[PDB]
């Protein structure tokens, strides 16, 4: 019935920095609050049990500490497959409350986006629909423009772009942004051009080819 | 060596039932403080059902009267019982052991997506991105309803430099997605590049060979 205020709700740090994470409770729990650790699509995972005893198999990096309102997990060290969101949860009156969560991200150094093009199928032609492609792949930070040029005219609200969840090993984001458009209105323009803005480009890149 | 397995997950009509399985390994649920745990897509953990040792069962508000949670003891499987299924529902579901005193949730089942909506389901269509030093080809999981689709690359072997972005609802209703794979260029002519994706909604399984162009 305590409800649990997590600090901060995001984190992005360097590998090899100390991580510290808070959880406040608005009403005493002694000593009755858990640790876990959730990965994109995966089940979560214990971490810490009455508030400092570290659970079966977790590494040395991870620990915990409290008693009362103020609670505290910590990563001594920080590592690339530490990229997850982290949960507080407080087991003394009913219900059973959980905490919202804090985000950890990995602050990596720049790295500049690799352009792909990529030309709807003709499978794909058959249906009536043109779906164009384009990928920036492995780049950090995640902040990236993307424009879209069809005979060098700007396109408007016929794009959706999609990121990867941090990659665990080397940390930077994957970008998808697949502009859609009719079968007819992809063959009365002849050049289709990508053009992507990043901190790791000392110019934007344009990406294109002809129909 | 614990493993939970779970089933039951997928597509249901707001107003409807679903059942939910979740088979134990390593240690006796009739014993043991057993707990459905849900989560929202993009949200927090939302706790449902604790099964205590002696036989009480307690519910979280928003479930009660509408699920039970039960186990059997001989099958050593555990099940949760839906009913009045509405969109707030929908959500991964997750059997995970709770620890009376001040202990753990130290084992979890590797989750099983429900979906509550009434929209019909759609089998994805699959395009290939063709690709033309490194190489970048892939698969285009285009107008599917609902999440998720599995996709995977050589019948799960070329599982290295696999890019599978999370999907996009489109406005017309349907979901789409890409699913990238960046391989050494001199294999283009021996080693052919497949796509396998499976939809288990519609039950549709295609399996498409990307080829230069």
């Amino acid at each position: 019935e305590i409800v649990l205020t997590q600090s901060p709700a995001t984190l992005s740090l360097s590998p090899g920095e100390r991580a510290t994470l808070s959880c406040r409770a608005s009403q005493s729990v002694s000593s009755y609050l858990a640790w876990y650790q959730q990965k994109p699509g995966q089940a979560p995972r214990l971490l810490i049990y009455d508030a400092s005893n570290r659970a079966t198999g977790i590494p040395a990096r991870f620990s915990g500490s409290g008693s009362g309102t103020d609670f505290t997990l910590t990563i001594s060290s920080l590592e690339p497959e530490d990229f997850a969101v982290y949960y507080c949860q407080q087991r003394s009156n009913w219900p059973l409350t959980f905490g919202q969560g804090t985000k950890v991200e990995i602050k990596r150094t720049v790295a500049a986006p690799s352009v792909f093009i990529f030309p709807p199928s003709d499978e794909q032609l058959k249906s009536g629909t043109a779906s164009v492609v384009c990928l920036l792949n492995n780049f950090y930070p995640r902040e990236a423009k993307v424009q879209w040029k069809v005979d060098n005219a700007l396109q408007s609200g016929n794009s959706q772009e999609s990121v990867t969840e941090q990659d665990s090993k080397d940390s930077t984001y994957s970008l998808s942004s697949t502009l859609t458009l009719s079968k007819a209105d992809y063959e009365k323009h002849k050049v289709y051009a990508c053009e992507v803005t990043h901190q790791g480009l000392s110019s934007p890149v344009t990406k294109s080819f002809n129909r | 060596e614990v493993q939970l397995v779970e089933t039951g997950g997928g597509l249901i009509q707001p107003g409807g039932s679903l059942r939910l399985s979740c088979a134990a390994s390593g240690f006796t649920v009739s014993s043991n403080y057993m707990s459905w745990v849900r989560q929202a897509p993009g949200k927090g953990l939302e706790w449902v059902s604790v099964i205590y040792s002696g036989g009480s069962t307690y519910y979280a508000d928003s479930v009660k009267g509408r699920f039970t949670i039960s186990r059997d003891n001989s099958k050593n499987t555990l099940y949760l019982q839906m009913n009045s299924l509405r969109a707030e529902d929908t959500a991964v579901y997750y059997c995970a052991r709770y620890d009376g005193i001040y202990g753990e949730l130290d084992f979890w089942g590797q989750g099983t997506l429900v979906t509550v909506s009434s929209a019909s389901t759609k089998g994805p269509s699959v395009f290939p991105l063709a690709p033309s030093g490194t190489a970048a080809l892939g698969c285009l999981v285009k107008d599917y309803f609902p999440e998720p689709v599995t996709v995977s690359w050589n019948s799960g072997a070329l599982t290295s430099g696999v890019h599978t972005f999370p999907a996009v609802l489109q406005s017309s209703g349907l979901y789409s997605l890409s699913s990238v794979v960046t391989v050494p260029s001199s294999s283009l002519g021996t080693q052919t590049y497949i796509c396998n994706v499976n939809h288990k909604p519609s039950n549709t399984k295609v399996d498409k060979k990307v080829e230069p162009k």
